[PDB]
């Protein structure tokens, strides 16, 4: 559920960077959010499988 | 074990079989001819 | 049962009064005669009093007490909650209800 | 028929002192009931006073053990191959070599 | 006739051929590590990189 919250925040950052071109730091934020969202979706997969086992 | 109907050897045979089961012979005989005389291991 | 006889970790116990103790006492089979000798003088007494007591001891010994009972009761116990018992191996003898 | 529970609660047995059968077997030999539909084991001692029918349930002596299950390997179960002290002393040796 | 008490009890049983070991498989080098382990290794590689 946190990957979905982070991917959504990445879209806002990408959209924000389409109306405020001067701020170059709103694009790096999007990247980190997406990258961190991917990392949070690995723990979900492992947690799912691990817990589903036992 | 079967006997002719009305025979006098019915009851004695019934007790003979039953005693051999409590004693353990009927189980010893099986293991002898199934596993002791076996060929697999 | 041969596996249990070699092992000394998991204890096994019959009932004091009944046919599940006479069978081992009179058994002429070494794989069972060995178990009778140990079970006789072993302490604490594995010999239990009631079938319910034996079931509890198995369920209250964390895989350390093996109970020797009839295949009918064991299958019924095994199929009645908590569901913490199971049937292993095969029948050591052959009897019948008539 | 008319079902009637045995007052004594014993399956059957011979006192061996007064040789008075007590239980279902006694409830048949001494003219009290005409049929015993129960898990009454077939034995030689009883066969000399009653006539069983053919077994309706073949059984025997089995082994019951506490039901096992998974061992839920711990999260950090990859450090087992080496004791805790080795792991602690590897870090120390690393900080010292560097 | 009058049969005596059974001196032995038996029943219908299933007979098969003993598993003669097992023929190997093409992609049988992945047996040690489960499917999930292999899948998550790919995900961790794509992530670390
Ligand atoms: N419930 S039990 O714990 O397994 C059990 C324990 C001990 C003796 C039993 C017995 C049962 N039973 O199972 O039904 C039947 C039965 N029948 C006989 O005729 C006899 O003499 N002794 C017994």
């Amino acid at each position: 559920i946190l990957s979905v919250i982070l991917l959504f925040m990445g879209g806002l950052c990408i959209a924000a960077s389409e109306f405020y071109k001067t701020r170059h730091n709103i694009i790096l934020s999007a990247g980190i959010f997406f990258v961190s969202a991917g990392l949070s979706n690995i723990i979900g997969i492992i947690v799912y499988i691990s817990a589903n086992a036992g | 074990v079967a006997t002719p109907k009305g025979s006098s050897l019915r009851t004695p045979v019934n007790l003979a079989v039953l005693k051999l089961s409590e004693a353990g012979v009927l189980d010893k005989l099986k293991n002898k001819w199934w596993y002791d005389k076996g060929e697999c291991g | 049962a041969e596996d249990l006889a070699k092992q000394t970790e998991i204890a096994y116990g019959t009932l004091d009064s009944g046919s599940t103790k006479e069978f081992f006492r009179r058994s002429k089979i070494a794989v069972y005669e060995k178990m009778w000798t140990y079970m006789r003088s072993a302490e604490p007494s594995v010999f239990t009093r009631t079938t319910a007591e034996g079931v509890a001891r198995v369920r209250k010994s964390k895989g350390k007490f093996a109970f020797l009972l009839e295949s009918t009761m064991n299958e019924y116990i095994e199929q009645r909650k908590p569901c913490d018992t199971m049937k292993v191996g095969g029948n050591l003898d052959s009897k019948g209800y008539g | 028929y008319k079902i009637a529970i045995v007052p004594d609660g014993k399956y059957g047995a011979r006192d061996a002192d007064t040789k008075i059968w007590n239980g279902m077997v006694g409830e048949l030999v001494y003219g009290k009931a005409e049929i015993a539909i129960a898990p009454l084991t077939i034995t030689l001692v009883r066969e000399e006073v009653i006539d069983f029918s053919k077994p309706f349930m073949s059984l025997g002596i089995s082994i019951m053990i506490k039901k096992p299950q998974k061992s839920k390997p711990g999260v950090f179960s990859f450090l087992d191959p080496l004791a805790y002290e080795i792991w602690m002393c590897i870090v120390f040796a690393y900080i010292g070599v560097s």
